[PDB]
RNA sequence: ACUAUGGUUUUUAUU
RNA sequence: GGGUGAUUAGCUCAGCUGGGAGAGCACCUCCCUACAAGGAGGGGGUCGGCGGUUCGAUCCCGUCAUCACCCACCA
RNA sequence: GUACGGCCGCAAGGUUAAAACUCAAAUGAAUUGACGGGGGCCCGCACAAGCGGUGGAGCAUGUGGUUUAAUUCGAUGCAACGCGAAGAACCUUACCUGGUCUUGACAUCCACGGAAGUUUUCAGAGAUGAGAAUGUGCCUUCGGGAACCGUGAGACAGGUGCUGCAUGGCUGUCGUCAGCUCGUGUUGUGAAAUGUUGGGUUAAGUCCCGCAACGAGCGCAACCCUUAUCCUUUGUUGCCAGCGGUCCGGCCGGGAACUCAAAGGAGACUGCCAGUGAUAAACUGGAGGAAGGUGGGGAUGACGUCAAGUCAUCAUGGCCCUUACGACCAGGGCUACACACGUGCUACAAUGGCGCAUACAAAGAGAAGCGACCUCGCGAGAGCAAGCGGACCUCAUAAAGUGCGUCGUAGUCCGGAUUGGAGUCUGCAACUCGACUCCAUGAAGUCGGAAUCGCUAGUAAUCGUGGAUCAGAAUGCCACGGUG
């Protein structure tokens, strides 16, 4: 009933001590492989820099902020039947809901190399269409009439 | 207890180990021939595998306590249900019930 | 819940086992089942000697076969050749040379094993069960336990039914690991019923 | 959102 | 005076190959539970009677009885 | 408060007001349970946030019900259905059929003939039923026996047959939940209350405070076991920094530094300080250090448990059979599906597969056993044979991973089931219904539909290693490690 468990730092990266890479690792990882991930970075910016990529001060962090979650829900109740309410992300989620929309956005329909079909991706980061865009707006539409009797 | 099942066991495992755990030589010698097309043995096969009331199949060796046919350790001579008796006793040496 | 017996669960707290000896990889087992044959068959020869256990040391190449009795004097005869009979068959038995070594117990009715054949004797005569608890627990306390429980259960009166019954008093303590507990569970083999018969007794830790 | 009804019988108790 | 349907199990009734006795509720009894519901196996027949046909008639023809139903029965 | 008659009313009615018939309890009062679609309030991987799944396909695999000559017997409220009863040709077997003998497979006392045994032929599915040879041992108050193989008595023997509505024992589980007993006092007519209720606060009757309740027990907590860093003691079949020699091999001298294997000391007490708060107790935060805040974790199970399971782990009251609900054999059934429900594991891919090389163990197991080396051959297998009693050999080039070629959205020339051919072995013997190998063969299948799981850390997710059971064969049952 209060959780709120611990305290989890994890580790930086072992080439340049990023906090966010060795994250964004563990949203690549699947049946407990990183390798399979270290094949996508890096080589994701070195293919968006063959199409459109300019300065790499920030790698994809700005592609992450380009991409804006705004409509995550909860439910509330006193019995059974129960009423939908919006929340206000902190940063930490926000920025650990971008790094999902993207790489799902990426795997959407089936296509060669992963690193490419996200630097097609990261090439459309700078307008953002279609893919994580077009469902928040179709939801949005409710915002404000999920808080009238809070 | 089916005392018929131990009348089995006294002909099996207790009078196998002279006549039957290695066996397999007296059958190969109908296999031994000089040359390929050619038979010198014809049906003694019949008679070289002519025992039945003994086997070097049909063994089961059984719980040398209860008679049961599963849940017996060959290191202590006891089963499952016999190993928590000896043990919570005292009567068997080096075997302890917790807490390492 | 599971009972069984507070010895072998606290064999992890510096306790001593019942039969302590090392065997070839070979024959374990045998010496296993001749270590149960030793006590079959002295528990048949011996069974009005008072014995409260037998207990098993294999040095010097024999078998020691260690008894506690409060009843000595029938065990070893007058004297000392009436065991000579004894354990040649204790060493036929073994496949090995036999010692005998007789312990006196001093406090027969503090003791578990020899406590419930002490209300199995009033159970004959059929006293009111609810004293006969009573006084086993009277007769233990004033000979220096620090607490006792007890339990009988089935056809105790009176009646057709089946009842329990218990009492208990001081100390016991079961989760306590070095309180070094006695227990023991038999039957009266009474002429309508069973009786069962359980007891527990503290005296200090180890 | 709100959320119908439940066939027959059921301890010895001693001094 | 002429036509038409019925009479089969305690109670209500079906009726496809003519070698056929049956469904549910009642009667008996096992399973599940001690009952009951629910499952399953049994007991008990004037298939209204007689004659004819038929290898055999509840089962088709004919006809006697009793009940229902439309007609005729003084002018 | 219905009937009859009266009385009052325009009237519905109001008022007076029966008897017959009928049952073992109705009711007032205070108290304890238990429930609410009452109130407050504790806490939970019940919700919250994340991810991997199940519910399709192909095989494996568990259960019920009907069926059947067996489809053994049990476990259905939430405590049944990969489960008790570990590897179904015959076996093992409870179940079932056709044979056979009834003092009987199993146990003893007496009589009667035989040593125990060893060999060989016929009848028979075999159990066994008939012959033909062989051996005559032990004790010899010298009596004739013992013992052993059977047979015929009198007592008997047999039963995982049926009953936990007969039970002793065994046991599920609330639940690691924080609660429960034994006594003495007091209040109350007494049942009953108190304390065990309250105020902070914990995993916790915690750690303090306090009221008419105060002691002694069982729990909680502790005991015992295990670990991060320093110091010490000690070193082969373990270790190898320095140094001599070298099958150049920690290999041999040798060292004792360093892993490690291991006993012993130090370290951690909410103890220090701040913030909250009875200048309370207790938490939250900070400091130290390798690191706290039941240290992280084990063994953990107080009372009473459901009109609850187990007589198939063992005894045992009762019922019943023995021209058998035996036992000794040959075969069956346990691998019927007319219908009712699940759990796995593998492919559904590309961020992947396939083929061919390559890095790393951890933990067991191993003298009629683990089996090297080298082979004969397409290969299972078969052939020869060393080391090894296991820190000195063998099982055993761990697989994920690291890499190079190659394949590609075609619903997969992927997945390779499945149907054949050629075999190799195990056993009395592989029709159904046995393993393992080589060459053909060719299929469903884009993580899913109502709906719904488990975990906050070496956890969830994912890929390999070993062992017990052992004629030949586990997708069964438990440990060990990499990635995380």
């Amino acid at each position: 009933r209060r959780r709120v468990i611990g305290q989890r730092k994890i580790l930086p990266d072992p080439k340049f001590g990023s906090e966010l890479l060795a994250k964004f690792v563990n949203i690549l990882m699947v049946d407990g492989k990183k390798s399979t991930a270290e094949s996508i970075v890096y080589s994701a910016l070195e293919t968006l820099a063959q199409r459109s990529g300019k300065s790499e001060l920030e790698a994809f962090e700005v592609a992450l902020e380009n991409v804006r979650p705004t409509v995550e829900v909860k439910s509330r109740r006193v019995g059974g039947s129960t009423y939908q309410v919006p929340v206000e992300v902190r940063p930490v989620r926000r920025n650990a809901l971008a790094m999902r929309w993207i790489v799902e956005a990426a795997r959407k329909r089936g296509d060669k190399s992963m690193a490419l079909r996200l630097a097609n991706e990261l090439s459309d980061a700078a307008e953002n269409k279609g893919t994580a865009v077009k469902k928040r707006e179709d939801v949005h539409r409710m915002a404000e009439a999920n808080k009238a009797f809070a | 207890a089916k005392q018929s099942m131990k009348a089995r066991e006294v002909k099996r495992v207790a009078l196998a180990d002279k006549y039957f755990a290695k066996r397999a030589e007296l059958k190969a010698i109908i296999s031994d021939v000089n040359a390929s097309d050619e038979d010198r043995w014809n049906a003694v096969l019949k008679l070289q595998t002519l025992p039945r009331d003994s086997s070097p199949s049909r063994q089961r060796n059984r719980c040398r306590q209860t008679g049961r046919p599963h849940g017996f350790l060959r290191k202590f001579g006891l089963s499952r249900i016999k190993v928590r008796e000896a043990a919570m006793r005292g009567e068997i040496p080096g075997l302890k019930k917790a807490s390492w | 819940g599971q009972k069984v017996h507070p010895n072998g669960i606290r064999l992890g707290i510096v306790k001593p086992w019942n039969s302590t000896w090392f065997a070839n990889t070979k024959e374990f087992a045998d010496n296993l089942d001749s270590d149960f044959k030793v006590r079959q068959y002295l528990t048949k020869e011996l069974a009005k000697a008072s014995v409260s256990r037998i207990v098993i040391e294999r040095p010097a190449k024999s078998i020691r076969v260690t008894i506690h009795t409060a009843r000595p004097g029938i065990v070893i005869g007058k004297k000392g050749e009436d065991v000579e009979k004894l354990r040649k068959v204790v060493a036929d038995i073994a496949g090995v040379p036999a010692q005998i070594n007789i312990a006196e117990v001093r406090k027969p009715e503090l003791d578990a094993k020899l406590v419930a054949d002490s209300i199995t004797s009033q159970l004959e005569r059929r006293v009111m069960f609810r004293r006969a608890m009573k006084r086993a627990v009277q007769n233990a306390m004033r000979l220096g336990a620090k607490g006792i429980k007890v339990e009988v259960s089935g056809r105790l009166g009176g009646a057709e039914i089946a009842r329990t019954e218990w009492y208990r008093e001081g100390r016991v303590p079961l989760h306590t690991l070095r309180a070094d507990i006695d227990y023991n569970t038999s039957e009266a083999h009474t002429t309508y019923g069973v009786i069962g018969v359980k007891v527990w007794i503290f005296k200090g830790e180890i």
